């Protein structure tokens, strides 16, 4: 779940998708387009009242 | 055929396709007809009733 | 006809290491334990040689333990040294493995193989005239063949879960007698679901003339080292390519570094 954008990163050679040191998906290589992409948490940072 | 007799027990997905006689004593056996010798592979019986 | 062989060995310097998964890594060290070739141990080296006074060829093939894993190079000219026999008893009783990759194209075949006593394809660097291998072949399983035509070339061999992995490497070197040193990572080339139980392996040699029916001698050498199991650590980049490893088993430093 969260927001999809346009990416600039490179993947080596044949790669599906990229993570992080903590697991943390952030990279698809989104078949039928080939065109990589970013995922992002759909709210992070903070809101106080 | 299915074996029945071997010396050791296979590896997991290992396959032999040997048929050598099985001396029951020892190592190596090369004469059938005998009194001690022991056919490695025994037939299934799938017969109507 | 042949000479005993000299089983003169050598130090493996800093040589072996390959890739041991196919996970996607980024500047991150991990520490791992599994079947590799110890750093600094003997190595033991057998050798094609040009024939002096008389019959006194040195042509090296005998029967090496596969045992757990298995570390081969070779260093050689003009393609000597072209393909490998895995099997248990190596004979018409017992399925076997061949992995020639000279020749027209590389050519593997699981058969029920008959061998002759010299493994010798009888060819030269070029336009090849004969090949010598097999007697009889009955039952064949597999049968690939894949499109393709001093140095060093470096081979892995292993057996896990009914599939034998392959892995190569290829440098340019230039020396004389001695062995080099350096490091290297060995790629992942080549993964065959045979299912077979390997014990023992052979090598194929080729033998060089000049335009003759005769063929003799060659100037080449191939290096065999056997797999211990380890525990090692190993460092990637940004792009994912080993740089450097440790042996967590040779010296205080070693175990230092590994804590
Ligand atoms: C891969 O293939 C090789 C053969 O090419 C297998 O090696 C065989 O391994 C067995 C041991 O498991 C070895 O010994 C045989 O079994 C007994 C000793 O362990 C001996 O026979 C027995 O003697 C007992 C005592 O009298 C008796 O109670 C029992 O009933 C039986 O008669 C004898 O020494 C046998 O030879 C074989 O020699 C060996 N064959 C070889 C080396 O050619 C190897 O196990 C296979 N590996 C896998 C993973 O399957
Ligand atoms: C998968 O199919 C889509 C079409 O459904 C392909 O997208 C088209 O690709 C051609 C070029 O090969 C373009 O001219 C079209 O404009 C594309 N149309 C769409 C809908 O994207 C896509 O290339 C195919 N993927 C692969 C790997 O062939
Ligand atoms: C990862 O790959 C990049 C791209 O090949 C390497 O950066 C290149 O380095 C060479 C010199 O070795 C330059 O000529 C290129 O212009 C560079 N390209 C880019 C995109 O930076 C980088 O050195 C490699 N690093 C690792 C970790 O191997
Ligand atoms: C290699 O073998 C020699 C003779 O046995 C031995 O002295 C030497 O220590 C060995 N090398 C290694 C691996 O330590
Ligand atoms: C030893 O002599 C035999 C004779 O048949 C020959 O086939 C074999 O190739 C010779 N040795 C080598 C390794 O050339
Ligand atoms: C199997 O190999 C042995 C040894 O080479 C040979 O004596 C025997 O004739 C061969 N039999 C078959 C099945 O061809
Ligand atoms: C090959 O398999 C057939 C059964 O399909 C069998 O009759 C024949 O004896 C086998 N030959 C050998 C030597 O493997
Ligand atoms: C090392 O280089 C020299 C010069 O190119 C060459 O003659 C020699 O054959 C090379 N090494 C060996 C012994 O193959
Ligand atoms: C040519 O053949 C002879 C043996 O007839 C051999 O001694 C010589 O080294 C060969 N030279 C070449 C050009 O290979």
């Amino acid at each position: 779940t969260g927001v999809l954008t346009e990416s600039t990163k490179r993947f080596q050679s044949f790669q599906q998708f990229g993570r992080d040191i903590s697991d943390f998906t952030d990279s698809v290589r989104d078949p039928k387009t080939l065109e990589i992409l970013d995922i992002s948490p759909c709210s992070y940072g903070g809101v106080s009242v | 055929y299915y074996r029945l007799f071997r010396h050791g027990k296979i590896k997991p997905y290992e396959r032999d396709t040997s048929n050598v006689p099985y001396n029951a004593q020892g190592g190596t056996c090369t004469d059938t007809s005998q009194l001690n010798c022991y056919q490695p592979l025994k037939s299934y019986d799938f017969t109507d009733t | 006809n042949k000479s005993t062989p000299n089983l003169d060995q050598f130090l493996s310097s800093r040589r072996g290491f390959y890739y041991f998964d196919d996970t996607f890594r980024s500047s991150v060290r991990v520490l791992t334990s599994g079947y590799f070739l110890p750093f600094q141990s003997n190595l033991t080296r057998y050798l094609t040689l040009e024939s002096i006074t008389g019959r006194r060829i040195y042509f090296d093939n005998p029967n090496i333990p596969f045992k757990d894993g298995l570390y081969f190079a070779a260093t050689e000219k003009s393609n000597v040294i072209r393909g490998w026999i895995f099997g248990s008893t190596l004979d018409n009783t017992t399925q076997s493995a061949v992995l020639f990759n000279n020749g027209t194209h590389i050519v593997v075949n699981v058969c029920n193989f008959n061998f002759c006593q010299d493994p010798m394809l009888a060819i030269s660097a070029g336009s090849p005239y004969k090949s010598w291998v097999y007697t009889t072949a009955t039952n064949c399983t597999y049968n690939r063949l894949h499109a393709f035509n001093v140095h060093l070339r470096e081979h892995v061999f292993r057996n896990v879960d009914g599939f034998l992995y392959v892995y190569h490497n290829y440098e340019s070197i230039n020396v004389t007698n001695t062995f080099p040193g350096g490091f290297s990572v060995l790629k992942p080339i080549l993964k065959l679901p045979f299912g077979l139980n390997i014990t023992h392996f052979k090598v194929i040699m080729t033998l060089f003339s000049n335009t003759t029916q005769s063929f003799e001698a060659d100037a080449s050498a191939y290096f065999v080292g056997h797999l211990k199991p380890l525990t090692m650590l190993a460092d990637f980049d940004e792009n994912g390519t080993i740089v450097d490893a440790v042996d967590c088993s040779q010296n205080p430093l070693s175990e230092l570094k590994c804590t």
